[PDB]
């Protein structure tokens, strides 16, 4: 199967480079086109460029000749994209994709954030009912985005909400739901679990009844 | 470059009837070799875009026969047989006959789905949360429609409107219905010096207020 692995998120700092990766597994790397594409929050998809990894023939939209540099490494089967002297105009997922005949493939974006705030990993709350049934996890306190959170880890999908988050004094905060039938738990196991790119951290928190 | 022109930023459909989406381009798409070079995707909140349609109006393999592109050299349309809670999203047209490659601007679909009354939950904080000096206090109001809702804080009886934060999220993938969050964040001090903490809602689908609420001390 083809696959384009992104990082989750890059934080940098105003006036900062970033370099951003995409390595491709599942498909001989030098024989497509690598294109790159830009999403700013709430809006469209806009095209950056393309490379060819075989040759490094490349094609830019004018309007990124000097924001981007496309580059490949033909040994570890990954594409570059180095965005220099960053503004808040460039805080954006960035997304690689290829052509494979008519068909293209997408990686999952990386959320860049420009900002000289500080990484903050998030403080992680299971909330049991008071004393179907619904439980909630709240993921308090943390910066840049995003989180990736899943129940059971990832094995409950059915009844979730999970909002988006909002942001105040430089801090996000964000909470999910799951509704489950009440013969479920607390009989069984249920568990929130948070991945947080930017800190490298990952938490559990197992759902308990609260007690007197 | 070529100009690609959705007009329309979102179009509003009644579950189980068609629609149409349009995409214009500021030259013809028909390439040489007699092929259209003009795709459509789906794109859902958080996700990367989905192949829809390639080459004008073939059907990529996983889209449902629901699903039909057509079009002149200039003019395009994207047909939905029939509309499904799974369809709802951003829909884009891209054409790729030559550098730069164009994106339209994207076309929202609005399911008008029957109304729904909310399912209330309210959440004392964590026992976790208070020993760090913070009490959170959160309310959900999940799987409602029409996306209009009103909520109020009460503690001890009076209205609080300091500290509440709220998200909604976009319509649901299997009922087209809409949740929200509200969170009521105080310090522990001024938690504990209250006890009941109740979340009240106002919804068309009621003519009273749905509400849900709890006493600090009933463990």
């Amino acid at each position: 199967q083809v696959q384009l692995q992104q990082p989750g998120a890059e934080l940098v700092k105003p006036g900062a480079s970033v370099k951003l990766s995409c390595k491709a597994s599942g498909y001989t790397f030098t024989n497509y086109w690598i294109n790159w594409v830009k999403q700013r929050p709430g809006q469209g998809l806009e095209w950056i460029g393309n490379i060819y990894p075989g040759s490094s023939y490349t094609h830019y939209n004018e309007k990124f000749k000097n924001k981007a540099t496309l580059t490949v490494d033909t040994s570890s089967s990954t594409a570059y994209m180095q965005l220099s002297s960053l503004t808040s105009d460039d805080s954006a997922v960035y997304y690689c994709a290829n052509k494979l005949g008519w068909f293209p493939y997408w990686g999952q974006g990386t959320l860049v954030t420009v900002s000289a705030a500080k990484t903050t990993a998030p403080s992680v709350y299971p909330l049991a009912p008071v004393c179907s049934v619904t439980l909630g996890c709240l993921v308090k306190g943390y910066f840049p985005e995003p989180v990736t959170l899943t129940w059971n880890s990832g094995s409950l999908s059915s009844g979730v909400h999970t909002f988006p988050a909002v942001l105040q004094s430089d801090l996000y905060t964000l909470s999910s739901s799951v509704t489950v039938t009440s013969s479920t738990w607390p009989s069984q196991s249920i568990t929130c679990n948070v991945a947080h790119p930017a800190s490298s951290t990952k938490v559990d928190k197992k759902i308990e009844p609260r007690g007197p | 470059d070529i100009v690609m022109t959705q007009a329309a930023p979102s179009v509003p459909v009644t579950p189980g009837e068609s629609v149409s989406i349009s995409c214009r381009s500021s030259k013809s798409l028909l390439h040489s070799n007699g092929n259209t070079y003009l795709y459509w995707f789906l794109q859902r909140p958080g996700q990367s875009p989905q192949l829809l349609i390639y080459r004008m109006s073939n059907l990529a393999s996983g889209v449902p026969d629901r699903f039909s592109g057509s079009g002149s050299g200039t003019a395009f349309t994207l047909r939905i047989s029939r509309v499904e809670a799974e369809d709802v999203g951003v829909y884009y047209c891209l054409q790729h006959l030559e550098y730069p490659f164009t994106f339209g601007a994207g076309t929202k679909l609005e399911l008008k789905r029957a109304d729904a009354a909310p399912t209330v939950s309210i959440f004392p904080p964590s026992s976790e949360q208070l020993t760090s000096g913070g009490a959170s206090v959160v309310c959900f109001l999940n799987n409602f429609y029409p996306k209009d809702i009103n909520v109020k804080w009460k503690i001890d009886g009076s209205e609080r409107q300091n500290g509440v934060l709220n998200s909604w999220t976009d319509q649901d993938s299997k009922d087209s219905t809409y949740s929200m969050s509200s969170t009521l964040t105080l310090t522990k001090d001024e938690y504990e010096r209250h006890n009941s903490y109740t979340c009240e809602a106002t919804h068309k689908t009621s003519t009273s207020p749905i509400v849900k609420s709890f006493n600090r001390n009933e463990c």
